[PDB]
């Protein structure tokens, strides 16, 4: 770790936009990691700050970085429902078929909270509808467990294509 | 604590799937989540990790409790030494296998669910034709200067909710100008922490107090 890198992780988690910029302007490692392996891009997407996520991606943040649990910034944004951040990561080449230690893709996490608009966007970027997690649950199996018939009809139409 | 059960159920109705945290008297924090847990998994199957602004990452003891029917509620009660406010607090629920379950970043001052105010009294005003309400903040709760209140004016059984008055920060009294005479009114007050310095939801209603107005001159 670095004293500038450790400060950048705290600045990104704290939602301090000007601190994040002035830190990597002083030479902070944009791909720094904590003990969990999370980058500032993880924390910026977790707290839901699109302006901080985009500036990290411009300075060279690893969009496909995954922490020790296997969760990427695309995983976290799909969970919390930050569509604008989900769209921003994909434009910078985010892996839509990345799986964590549960075998869950961003399609799994978004469908578990009923984020309908994010599920469609992920499918448009080539999301595997037939991907199963460690429990053998596909993105359709989750929709039946929660019971979102609106979401359940969307994925069946996608698997038939 | 029976009231703690009703506080957890109220937050559970707002968002059942996600991890829920709240503070009562700003010197505590309880994070819980209700899941459809099988008969095999227990509190040792997960790991509740947290980190303050500069403190190292620490583990929180997890307790298992049954809620409703067929569901299990796991909850962590942070030590009082690690209940600082106005600073980022990171949270991670991770199964002992290493699988990710939850990941949150919260501020304790933004999830305050106080207790109901106490000591509500109702008198007539020094001036003619008004009713003065006075109450006390929730007992043993700091920073009463930033607590907002709302009083409820009720009527006879079968109806009520005649008026709703919001009281500004710190002030714990209220004057009522347009009240009918020779009628039984019933009052009640609830408290919440004020924005933008704080955040949360309304607390429970205080124990009510009734009053019968005199004749209108």
């Amino acid at each position: 770790g670095s004293d500038l890198g450790k400060k950048l992780l705290k600045a990104a988690r704290a939602g301090q936009d000007v601190e994040v910029r002035i830190l990597m302007a002083n030479g902070a490692d944009v791909n720094a990691t904590d003990i969990w392996g999370a980058t500032p891009l993880h924390l910026a997407a977790l707290i839901g700050r699109l302006e901080i996520v985009e500036v990290l991606l411009k300075n060279g943040a690893d969009v496909n970085a995954s922490d020790i649990t296997g969760t990427t910034p695309l995983h976290l944004a799909a969970t919390k429902g930050h569509l604008e951040i989900v769209e921003a990561l994909l434009k910078y080449g985010a892996d839509v078929n990345a799986s964590d230690l549960n075998g869950a893709t961003p399609l799994h996490l978004a469908a578990r909270r009923g984020h309908l608009e994010i599920v469609e966007v992920l499918l448009k970027h080539g999301a595997d509808v037939n991907a199963q997690d460690k429990f053998g649950k596909t993105a359709f199996d989750i929709s039946i467990d929660i019971g979102n018939g609106d979401l359940a009809e969307i994925l069946q139409a996608a698997a038939l294509e | 604590d029976p009231k703690f059960e009703s506080k957890a159920a109220l937050l559970a109705a707002r968002g059942p799937e996600e991890l829920l945290c709240f503070t009562e008297r700003l010197e505590d924090l309880v994070c819980f989540w209700e899941e459809a847990a099988s008969a095999g998994v227990g509190p040792g199957q997960y790991s509740f990790s947290y980190q303050l602004e500069d403190e190292p990452w620490k583990l929180c003891r997890l307790h298992q409790a049954p809620t409703a029917r067929g569901a299990v509620r796991f909850w962590c009660s942070l030590p009082t030494a690690d209940t600082s406010s106005f600073v980022p607090l990171e949270l991670r629920v991770t199964a002992a296998s290493g699988a990710p379950r939850y990941h949150r970043v919260i501020h304790i001052n933004e999830v305050v669910l106080l207790d109901a105010p106490v000591g509500l009294v109702a008198r007539l005003a020094d001036e003619s034709g008004h009713v003065v309400l006075r109450w006390l903040p929730p007992p043993e709760t700091p920073m009463t200067s930033h607590i907002r209140y709302e009083v409820d004016v009720s009527a006879g059984q079968g109806a009520g909710s005649v008026q709703r008055v919001e009281i500004l920060e710190g002030r714990t009294e209220c004057v009522l100008s347009n009240l009918r005479g020779r009628t039984r009114y019933t009052f009640a007050v609830r408290a919440r922490m004020a924005e933008p310095s704080f955040g949360g939801f309304w607390s429970a209603w205080s124990e009510p107090v009734s009053l019968l107005t005199p004749s209108d001159l």
